[PDB]
């Protein structure tokens, strides 16, 4: 991760409970990238941008009106 | 309303305390019975028959009292007033200037009431020898001194001065510094070039004492 | 004699640079802390420094 | 984090807290000579001894 | 500028413990340059280790001129010093 | 309109009345003025202390603000352990104040005495001391260990 | 000797509490509590 001044950061670097299985919680270097650098966990997937066209049209049928 | 004039002129008998506990700290012949009158003693004496408080009938004349002249020979007495309006424009404080320079009196301080203009505070360096004091009665309500944490500051001679530097071989510009318009230094009147004495009592060592010098 | 000596021992010796050892003696206590979150007050009325 | 804080406080503190000395006068001053406390705590007694 | 006589010192007569160090570094460096010593030495080496035979028998030949803030020299023999 | 005061002290937040050990009540306020809290009826002028130094200064004095700096650094040790001689305290107590006036260890506060050119040069943001220096003419007599 | 800043000595009435308080006031403190332990040894030996 990048950082955006290295003064007064003092909140990405506790764990989060929200990376429960997402990210590794227990890896993590011990020196100024402390809680910085993270590591995935095993079961995970990185997921990408497929169409985003037929989607709004799916709605359309399932019964939202347009705005 | 009557109820605004039943614990506001305890708030100026409060200041009066204070004004007779600072003229009794400069070594002036004060009595104990003006600085332990309780309030039957200042109802009838100060305020008017329908219960304002009056104004020219506060100001009274202190003298040193007779080993102080002998501490220093140059002091004489002074003249405590109190305002008329609440806010000093320029014929009264006249009056007050051409008061002290007729009447002989080496200095005299003078107790203010509720908000000060910029047209009378160039006239304070009025007299070279005689210099005068511009208190405030919101900051006269409570006494410095014994509060917890103020020592007893006592202001030295001449000649304790002289005794002092040359026992520990100094010169004026070596010792601590206090400044001018602290509310220790404007309580007791420390010109420039006047060292104070102050007895610290700590808990580690107990009881002792340094000295400051006035600028 | 031993609370003379011991007391005459005590004393402050002259040329000790006593401002090197006053303000390191200050500020390495200052290295070990921690968050400590504490109040001077009640049931956690105030956050105090 | 506490590494890279490791004498920030201890230094800046030095900067005043460096040239006093007790003279043999036993009194503790500053460079220029000015003084700046009469006897040492009060008492002029060696916190170490 | 002006010298205190012995009658009018006024400073501690014990030896601090920074003036036990300089005194015994000048004699090391003192010996160091072949100078000759006042103590029945067994044979050895190190000056700072045969300055201490001397300083454990106040053997010393020099004075420790104790300044005051106005020049005030009170001079403050060694062997006048204990311990 | 809504926001406008009625009644009361201008510069204070809030206020907590709480109990000690034994049966006494005291009240405590988080405001910044110390005089016209000191001045009001109901509580005594006896005795009060806040944390802000420089508000016993500008009421106090000198000399009342270092016997309050001497124990509000003593509190703020004394409730972890680490006992440091209070000795050490009034050194640091008496060095920021035997001047007439607390001011710290800052920028604008190594100004107090050192006329030391190259001492103040040991500190953030440079190329402006040592200009004055060489357009007040700085005698600079060379006392101090740095 | 306790002097009041003045020249010569303090008054024999004026030892306990004064406006003179000099130095050397912390090594008879300490030289005054020094007897007030040794009278605390005596004291139990004449109750015992």
């Amino acid at each position: 991760s990048q950082f955006e001044k290295s003064r007064k950061v003092s909140g990405p670097r506790a764990l989060q409970p929200s990376q429960f299985g997402m990210l590794c919680t227990a890896d993590t270097p011990e020196g100024e990238a402390c809680g910085l650098v993270k590591n995935l966990a095993l079961m995970t997937h990185i997921t990408t941008d497929d169409e985003e066209e037929p989607i709004k049209k799916l709605c359309y049928v399932l019964g939202v009106e347009d705005i | 309303m009557d109820q605004e004039n039943e614990r506001n002129i305890s708030r100026l008998w409060r200041a009066f305390r204070t004004v007779k506990e600072m003229v009794k700290d400069r070594g002036y012949f004060i009595t104990q019975e003006e600085v332990e009158l309780p309030l039957e003693d200042f109802k009838a004496k100060y305020c008017d028959s329908m219960g304002r408080p009056q104004r020219k009938m506060m100001s009274f004349q202190a003298n040193p009292t007779e080993e102080s002249i002998s501490k220093f020979p140059d002091m004489g007495s002074l003249w405590v007033e109190f305002c008329d309006e609440p806010s000093v424009g320029v014929k009264t404080m006249k009056t007050f200037v051409i008061h002290i320079q007729e009447k002989n009196f080496q200095t005299g301080i003078f107790v203010y009431q509720n908000n000060i203009t910029p047209s009378a505070m160039k006239l304070v360096p009025s007299i070279p020898p005689a210099t005068i004091e511009t208190f405030n009665e919101a900051a006269l309500v409570v006494n410095i001194t014994h509060h917890e944490l103020v020592p007893k500051h006592i202001r030295l001679s001449s000649d304790e001065k002289r005794e002092l530097l040359k026992r520990y071989r100094l010169k004026e510009s070596q010792l601590p510094r206090i400044q001018r318009a602290d509310p220790v230094a404007l309580y007791l009147g420390l010109k420039r070039g006047e060292v104070v004495k102050i007895i610290r009592k700590s808990e580690t060592s107990g009881r002792y004492a340094s000295y400051r010098i006035c600028m | 004699e031993i609370a003379l000596f011991k007391y005459r021992k005590a004393r402050l010796e002259p040329g000790t640079a006593i401002g090197a050892i006053g303000a390191q003696s200050i500020g390495e206590p200052g290295t070990q802390m921690t968050l400590k979150t504490f109040h001077f007050a009640g049931v956690a009325s105030m956050n105090v420094t | 984090v506490k590494t890279a804080e490791t004498g920030y406080m201890s230094r800046r503190l030095m900067k005043s807290l460096e040239d006093l000395s007790c003279q043999y006068d036993n009194t503790v001053r500053t460079s220029a000579n000015g003084i700046v406390q009469f006897t040492y705590g009060g008492d002029g007694l060696d916190p170490l001894e | 500028e002006k010298a205190i006589p012995k009658d009018q010192r006024a400073t501690t007569p014990y030896m601090t413990k920074y003036e036990r160090a300089r005194i015994l570094g000048t004699r090391a460096l003192q010996i160091s340059m072949n100078a000759p010593v006042f103590v029945d030495l067994e044979g050895e080496t190190d000056p700072l280790r045969i300055a201490m035979k001397e300083l454990a028998e106040k053997k010393i030949p020099l004075v420790i001129r104790r300044y005051l803030p106005d020049g005030s020299f009170e001079d403050w023999s060694v062997e006048e010093l204990i311990v | 309109l809504p926001d406008v005061v009625v009644k009361g002290l201008p510069d204070i937040s809030r206020a907590v009345i709480n109990i000690r050990d034994d049966g006494k009540r005291e009240l405590l306020v988080e405001g910044y003025g110390l005089r016209d809290v000191m001045c009001t009826d109901g509580v005594i002028g006896s005795r009060t202390t806040t944390n802000h130094v420089l508000e016993v200064f500008s009421v106090l004095g000198i000399e009342a603000a270092r016997y309050s700096i001497i124990r509000e650094i003593n509190y703020t040790m004394s409730n972890h352990g680490m006992s440091v001689d209070p000795r050490h305290i009034q050194l640091l107590g008496d060095v920021m104040t035997y001047k007439g006036e607390v001011l710290g260890i800052t920028r604008f506060g190594l100004s107090k005495m050192r006329d030391s050119v190259l001492q103040l040069a040991s500190f953030e943001k440079t190329t402006d001391h040592l200009f004055d220096a060489a357009f007040y003419m700085k005698k600079d007599a060379v006392e101090g260990v740095s | 000797v306790r002097y009041d800043n003045s020249g010569c000595l303090v008054k024999r009435e004026d030892l306990n509490k004064a406006e003179y308080v000099d130095q050397y006031d912390a090594e008879r403190d300490f030289y005054h509590s020094l007897r007030e332990y040794i009278n605390g040894k005596a004291t139990a030996l004449a109750n015992l």
